[PDB]
């Protein structure tokens, strides 16, 4: 399309802030907070970045649960199909991560989609990663549930090409 | 635009 992003699509400071704008009712709020924290911890271990929760829209990464058209011109599609989407680093809408609340959000072993795995993937984009063509990689574009460690070489390779 | 994650 004609929409273009600003900048080089990577962050240029080390303390990345995030704001949880709202919550799905599918899981306890503290459980959602923890799922997001664990997803960020995956990436903080392998980058020089830290992730700090803040409490206003003055944040690098704004996290939102939404249904159908939810404010950015890129509507969700109801149950299944698209699970979440995320924008690459930069100002404004860039950096942000949205989750489709027409999904049933669960954690490992739950009957729905893993919020942890989807967030880990979405946060990858919010740090600057593209989709991978490596089928086992976290950044492969299709959801799959695993109980094994989410990161693969291709994911780490990609993130280090951005941050060292 | 955003990149999206899709269920099968
Ligand atoms: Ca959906
Ligand atoms: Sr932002
Ligand atoms: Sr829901
Ligand atoms: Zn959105
Ligand atoms: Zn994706």
């Amino acid at each position: 399309g004609f929409q273009t992003f600003e900048g080089d699509l990577k962050w240029h400071h080390h303390n990345i802030t995030y704001w949880i704008q709202n919550y799905s009712e599918d899981l306890p709020r503290a459980v959602i907070d923890d799922a997001f924290a664990r997803a960020f911890a995956l990436w903080s271990a392998v980058t020089p970045l830290t992730f700090t929760r803040v409490y206003s829209r003055d944040a690098d990464i704004v996290i939102q649960f939404g249904v159908a058209e939810h404010g950015d011109g890129y509507p969700f599609d109801g149950k299944d199909g698209l699970l979440a989407h995320a924008f690459p680093p930069g100002p404004g809408i860039q950096g942000d991560a949205h989750f489709d609340d027409d999904e049933l959000w669960s954690l490992g072993k739950g009957v729905g989609y893993s919020l942890f795995l989807v967030a880990a993937h979405a946060f990858g984009h919010a740090l600057g990663l593209d989709h991978s063509s490596v089928p086992e990689a976290l950044m492969y574009p299709m959801y799959r549930f695993t109980e094994g460690p989410p990161l693969h070489k291709d994911d780490v390779n990609g993130i280090r090409h951005l941050y060292g | 635009x955003p990149l999206g994650f899709a269920a099968r």
